[PDB]
């Protein structure tokens, strides 16, 4: 059988948008935890000083998540050929 | 008795709820513990109870 | 085996829709936590003001990963060849 | 190795949708801002007055995100070759 | 390296389909608003008529959204070679 | 540069399938209308009259996106080539 | 420039899988129409009777946009080429 | 204009994943009937059996329209060349 | 005209993971099922034996069309060329 | 009719994403059933040793389905050509 | 039958997105593990204590599936060529 390579350079770019559709996805996740820390408040005022580890703990992961989806559309094209 | 009142916070088994003029009607049980009234001029006066029932006319 | 290099302009643009789909995935997360903010001041007025902090918060990071998945569309055509 | 430069004209019009896929997400956002305020104030009447700046700025906010993605589709075509 | 211009007339219709698959995202929404009114004004039905705007005002917003994709569709097509 | 013109016309019948993923999107909030008229007539069915209105309207105009996002894929093959 | 006119008969079937991944989603709003009828004689046993009419409603007409979602993919073979 | 007919012989089969995809859609569906009929017959035993026929049913015609997509993805490979 | 027939071999394995996607859309819809049971049983503690039945059965139900969609993915590769 | 086998080496990965996008659609199922639990022994104490099995059950099937989605990706690349 | 064996070195990089886009959906299963912590918390503060393991435990292990989501992209560029 015959052999040819192919080098695409549009597709340095093509992934950048997916990896970019998924970084919004765990925004979601942030109001999740913050939404839970207001409510939990109303219920319980008094609670919502220790409350307060749980919700910046959550909401910090979840960005992490998104900042590492984010990391892989910029890092896919100022190296990449 | 039928004291006019500007809103009332109260202790549920749910949690701590609030309530003011028109509020949705509901009904539920109290937890027990303390309860917070305050009146039209700005004061407040606080009562601990021991369960109950609680119930917020439309009206 | 040969090689071809290729060089594909059209995909400069494809992946703008790509990240442009991300944009929307915040904009669901952002009532997530107005929601959150509304209902716990019908549970509790007088907290009103002490979620506040968490609510114009929540919102706005929340909008920086739509605007970074909104920023690479943007940065991926006016200086892209 | 050897170099094939294409540019495809098709390109300008397939990402126009890709975006206006996503201009329907940020509507839920949309409805779950008013389903809250509704609930509230429903819960609520008095503090109804004090939730509607809230409302209008959640609502507004998440639009806002659908108009970016709307941009994007509009600014893809009447512009570029 | 070697230019090739490109136009596929094809993708002419392949992109409505996108937008097509945005125009039914926001009836989630659509409903969303009525499903609030409808349980707000059980909960109250003298707030009834006063929640009314609101809940007209939020199905408009949302429906916009759905507009501008559907328009984007029909807008492709009919105009474009 | 070069002009290739490229006509491609099996992709008149991929768009079809495309608005047709969106058709059924709307239809959890179809059913969202019905269920939240359920759960408002148990709450209240001295009501169920007056909410009615409310939710034919909703239902209508929740499956009319469909129709919108139907009639495309429908229009998409009996008339293109 | 040149016309290249071209046909491509797999762009028959790759479509049909498009619209037979619509045909699930209705499937959620379905059951989302029965947990309301029993999370609502859950909550008012005796109107069970008078829900019941507005359950079929949402049970067919969910159903039939999936017959519309799924009638394509079957009207996208046995018929076209 | 010259007319190249092309018959991909591989478009048999990624069709047929396409279709997989919506094959998991309605197993969420199935979830949410039985989910509600736990927490109907924990808020109401003695309706434990009226609510059965309908407990079915939700589950009937959902798991339908996974074994109609299903049977898309069976029927689109072992009779199609 | 003429007639390019075209074996893909590549589209043996995209199709693959095209199935794949929906292999897990079932286990959010599983964990739906206990999480009923749990509540349910959280209302009411002697009822949990005669709910669970129903959650067992909900569980092989909702997973197997997991297995029907992971089936075709791994029944197109170990046969297929 | 002319016949063109082609083996394309590249889609060998591209499958790969797309069996890796659905190894975390189970995750939201994971934590369906650890917050279900939490719930549910936030309202009977008493009851945490018995629902503590069907916790870890439900995570374990959960958890099953993500890991055949994610078999699949690193089987799509370590043993394929 | 001709055979052309290709390798698209470009589909190094077009999957990297692919797995991307999932990397973020378990973000939405973490913060739900804190978010029902807060309100069994709010629902039970003795409780606080003996909720918190299966509190980190999902929440690690649901990002364990976001870790394998993404360690395919990261695996799939630094050793591929």
């Amino acid at each position: 059988a015959i052999a040819y390579e192919v080098t695409v350079n549009g597709a340095n770019l093509i992934g950048a948008g997916m990896a970019a559709s998924g970084v919004g996805v765990p925004a979601i996740g942030v109001a999740m935890c913050f939404s839970s820390y207001m409510l939990a408040a109303a219920r319980q005022p008094n609670m919502s000083a220790k409350l307060l580890p749980y919700c910046i703990l959550g909401f910090a992961l979840s960005e992490a998540l998104a900042l590492f989806t984010l990391l892989i559309a910029l890092l896919e094209l100022f190296v990449f050929s | 008795k039928q004291e006019p009142v500007a809103a009332i916070t109260i202790r549920t088994n749910e949690g701590e709820m609030g309530v003011l003029a028109g509020h949705e009607y509901t009904v539920q049980q109290l937890a027990p513990g303390i309860l917070e009234v305050e009146y039209e001029g700005g004061k407040k006066d606080q009562y601990v109870i021991s369960g109950g029932f609680a119930h917020v006319n439309d009206t």
